[PDB]
């Protein structure tokens, strides 16, 4: 009980995974609010994948599963990945595939030598997939050796159109989910979280006011607005019309 | 002797066979993997002294 | 040099025509075997393995249906199809005609 | 009985055999179904080659 867990994000230099910085605190999962039940569905799918290794090994299939998250920037994709990795006590292996430093062989070697009990995150997947620079090499490397066990890979893109349907396939990207702009429940839950204890009707009115004012409001913009009126809920509510 | 690997095997066999051993000693397996996942398990072996099986 | 001892070497090719008969010789490639497309027994055993416990007649009907639908079906394609209907044998059987 | 065996695949870099990755779980033989008796024939031939040096 005296020990607080930490999430260690691994970076890759050359062709080896290295500890980037020092261990970081675990962001609570409920802090990142995605949608009505997207977080619950993803957590349940990951729990099923992790807690049932017998199913894959007995049927002679690689114990590898991958998820793709697509949505507008600033919707909380990477934050959700970090929260999930903290919840599962795994470690993050961040890899910016948009960088041209690594090639197909280097990417395959990095994905093969990934640390155990670790989540590999591939951000900006849409960028390099349009264009060392390769698009088929990435999917060929993805279908290579599935690590030691449980090669959970997370890939995030701002848009899914630049990708191809071949990416979404069993043995590859398995459960794609769309995280988008905030909803009424999203806004009221954010207001309840940032300000610990107020009138729920006030939160509902706040959510309705922002929904009326903006249609494509992002949760990052909501957090930035909340930072302006830190420890000031009434002022923020009165200043919604300003936004 | 303790150097031989049959020592631990025999102790484990004894604690598996004679389940009702009133006198016992503990062996805690502690390993902190990467990302700080602490795994612990208590393994019990017969305590030093004389035991009858 | 044949290593220290028991230098068991395995070599795999998509086709044997591009090779030469000199490769197949004692002191060299010893037992060549041809692994090809699935058969009735192959398909029914795969169905029994992937789904742990169903009607054997259902597995036989599944195997016959895939044999009728495709002639050069590969076991990798069979596994990929089974992944589409994981934990869903009845749906997979009803969806054989889709394949 | 408490130990599960693993298969270690070796890769070659330069002119030396190196341990590629970490040890992997043993896929059951019956999981891979080849044909009527091809697996049995290959297993028997390998057993004869190994057990009669
Ligand atoms: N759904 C959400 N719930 C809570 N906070 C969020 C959410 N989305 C974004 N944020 C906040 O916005 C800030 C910026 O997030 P950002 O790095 O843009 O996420 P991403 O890059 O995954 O879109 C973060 O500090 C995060 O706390």
């Amino acid at each position: 009980q005296q020990e607080e867990g930490k999430t260690v994000m691994y970076t890759a230099v050359g062709s080896e995974w290295r500890t980037f910085g020092y261990p970081r605190r675990r962001r609570p999962l409920d802090s990142v609010v995605l949608q009505q039940g997207l977080a619950d569905r993803i957590v349940k799918d990951i729990r099923e994948f992790i807690d049932n290794p017998k199913w894959y090994i007995d049927r002679g299939i690689p114990y590898r599963r991958g998820y793709l998250l697509y949505g507008p920037p600033g919707c909380g994709k990477s934050s959700f990945i970090t929260a999930l990795a903290g919840e599962l006590e795994h470690s993050i292996c961040l890899l910016s595939l948009t960088d041209s430093s690594l090639s197909d062989d280097r990417l395959n070697h990095l994905l093969s030598v990934a640390p155990q009990q670790s989540l590999v995150l591939l951000e900006d997947v849409d960028a390099a997939f349009l264009s060392r620079l390769t698009f088929s090499g990435l999917l060929n490397a993805l279908d290579g050796v599935a690590s030691t066990e449980a090669r959970i890979v997370f890939m995030t893109t701002n848009y899914i159109d630049r990708l191809d349907p071949a990416l979404i396939r069993p043995g590859r990207v398995d459960l794609k989910e769309y995280v988008g702009y905030c909803s009424h429940w999203q806004l009221t839950q954010m207001f309840q979280r940032f300000y610990p204890g107020q009138a729920p009707s006030l939160a509902e009115n706040f959510a309705e006011h922002v929904l009326k004012a903006t249609s494509e409001i992002s949760p990052a913009q909501v957090q930035g607005y909340f930072m302006l009126y830190k420890n000031d809920p009434m002022g923020a509510v009165h200043n919604i019309e300003s936004l | 002797p303790a150097r031989d690997r049959s020592y631990a095997w025999l102790l484990s066999w004894l604690t598996r066979h004679s389940t009702r051993t009133q006198h016992l000693s503990v062996e805690t397996s502690y390993l902190q993997h990467e990302s700080g996942r602490i795994s612990t398990k208590f393994e019990f072996i017969p305590s030093p002294g004389n035991h009858f099986i």
